[PDB]
């Protein structure tokens, strides 16, 4: 029977059109995915490479700091020293021979500050030398604070003294700069 | 009169239109586990690359101190050289402000 010999032609034909629309929308399908994961795993990528120099930079930065505290660990093993070596000096001061000379040097020079004055103070390390100004001036020397001179004043008042040692805590904080540009200049 | 002839071929091409959709829309449930695979797997390459970006980052930044310390050593001590020569000096200075 021809005619449905054109039925069957025609449904057959219909077939075929179903089989092509599923093909396209399969090959969409696969290519929907092609591109879904190129995009993330290209994003997946970016991620990573920041969490990479970003990582290097607290790194590189971290060894700039472990240098630096490097260096300045070094600068104290230095500055301490010379610190020790003026304590030294000042120390081994009374038995050289040029430490009574000094004496009243500082006895005077304090002398000078407290004008009004009452006696003076100091060890058997130094006051023994204060006779040169013992006779002259005020001539009271009864007292014992072994590196400095102290003076009191207005009979009482407030009694204003000088330390060896205070001087150093001063003039070595102050040039404690021009010490630093000598040694690394 | 045949009746049956009009009412039986109008069933086999029902039913190979049935079986032809579903057939067809296997294709598509055959093509959509292969985009879950397709993705499933991207995960992967991307869960190794994972590793040689945190492992390549350890050998570096592993690497990065012994560079960055061994230069600590270095510069460290050649900044006590540096004083150690003008030291002498440096009291010299100090004792020479305190003693008057």
């Amino acid at each position: 029977s021809k005619l449905e010999a054109i039925l069957s032609q025609e449904v057959e034909a219909e077939i075929q059109a179903l089989l092509q629309e599923a093909e396209a929308k399969a090959e969409a399908v696969k290519r929907e995915a092609e591109e879904k994961a190129k995009a993330l795993l290209q994003a997946r990528e970016r991620a990573l490479e920041a969490q990479y120099r970003a990582a290097l930079r607290r790194a590189e930065s971290a060894g700039e700091l472990l240098v630096a505290t490097a260096r300045t660990q070094a600068r104290g093993e230095v500055l301490e020293e010379v610190r020790r070596r003026v304590r030294e000096a000042l120390e081994a001061l009374p038995q050289k021979p040029e430490w009574p000379e000094v004496v009243r040097k500082l006895a005077l020079e304090a002398l000078e500050a407290l004008p009004g004055a009452k006696a003076l103070v100091a060890n058997p390390e130094d006051l023994p030398h204060l006779e040169a100004m013992a006779r002259e001036r005020g001539v009271e020397l009864q007292a014992e604070p072994r590196l400095g001179v102290r003076a009191v004043g207005a009979e009482g008042k407030t009694q204003v003294e000088n330390s060896l040692l205070a001087r150093m805590d001063r003039a070595w904080d102050a040039m404690s700069s021009k010490v630093a540009q000598a040694l690394w200049g | 009169g045949l009746i049956k002839s009009l009412a039986e071929k109008e069933k086999q091409l029902l039913e190979r239109l049935e079986a032809a959709k579903k057939e067809a829309e296997e294709r598509v449930k055959r093509a959509e586990a292969e985009a879950k695979a397709l993705l499933e797997e991207a995960e992967a390459k991307a869960k190794a690359l994972e590793a040689q970006y945190r492992e390549r980052e350890r050998a570096e930044t592993e690497a990065l101190l012994a560079r960055y310390r061994e230069r600590a050593e270095a510069e460290a001590k050649a900044v006590r050289e540096k004083a150690m020569a003008r030291l002498d000096e440096a009291v010299a200075l100090v004792l020479k402000e305190v003693l008057p």
